[PDB]
């Protein structure tokens, strides 16, 4: 039914289990993908050449997977951790922010 | 370790750091030294054992009795 | 459930419908990605940072659906083709075999 | 068109492209010209219509009558 997009989605740390290793932040917004990857092909959409593929044999042979929505563009978030032995030390994280989806 | 990173750096030796979304917390401050971020995570007193109500200054880190 | 891994595929042009306007080769072998991105976390898989964030949520909240298993390295064929005045041409098409496989 | 390419290119001006998986059909053959890669499709002339048994020779790519 609905097609791949992001969402929002908001990430707390506390209930994740992460609040003991990560003294800030308490949390971001991460969003997340989903939706269908359709037959039809739907123009506005990023596929690779391999989705595009992949699509058309899901179309004849269903035991072959339609292509999956996810993350296509993401961003970095800094993040202040301890370390083995309780330095406080500050690191970035890649790929934590979805900024965009895709069909792969 | 469950999430991957990698240490942040800085320019400016010895001056205070402000990190949007870390730093904005009264309780968390950084410099760089070293070409990299020193941050601290300040500690406050325990406090009279009878106190009923408790505030903190714009921009303090701990409370206080307000009585 | 069997967890994410690289599975093969060979697609025929012709049963895509394309042979109308490829003329080499009858088809290659593409590959797919198929498989389970767990929890808890398996070491040998490869998982975005966003990845092993919505596993974690998942676990928790299961309309948060699982990273999905998708390519993550593909590489490029050559493919003759035919364009609207029936002229050959030969291009490379990227992203349009598997290499490898990971959760996103 | 509904998959993405980009022409191919090639450095020397008359030479013979071998190509894996184009050139390796007898009846496909490619050439550099103005850095473009030019490729030919035979056509085989239409063979006796009385022919029960055609051949090709080795790696040829028209088959003929042979009986």
């Amino acid at each position: 039914k609905s097609s791949c997009k992001r969402h929002p989605l908001y990430v707390d740390f506390s209930d994740v289990g992460w609040n003991d290793w990560i003294v800030a932040p308490p949390g971001y917004h991460a969003m997340y993908c989903h939706g269908e990857c359709p037959f039809p092909l739907a123009d506005h959409l990023n596929s690779t050449n391999h989705a595009i593929v992949q699509t058309l044999v899901n179309s004849v042979n269903s035991k072959i997977p339609k292509a999956c929505c996810v993350p296509t563009e993401l961003s970095a978030i800094s993040m202040l951790m301890l370390d083995e032995n309780e330095k406080v030390v500050l690191k970035n994280y890649q790929d934590m922010v979805v900024e965009g989806c895709g069909c792969r | 370790w469950l999430i991957t990173g990698t240490e942040a750096s800085c320019e400016n030796e010895g001056e205070v750091l402000h990190i949007p979304n870390i730093t904005d917390n009264p309780c968390i401050s950084c410099v760089c030294l070293n070409q990299k971020a020193e941050c601290k995570q300040e500690k406050c007193a325990p406090l009279a054992e009878d106190c009923a109500l408790v505030v903190k200054q714009t921009g303090a880190c701990c409370e206080k009795c307000k009585g």
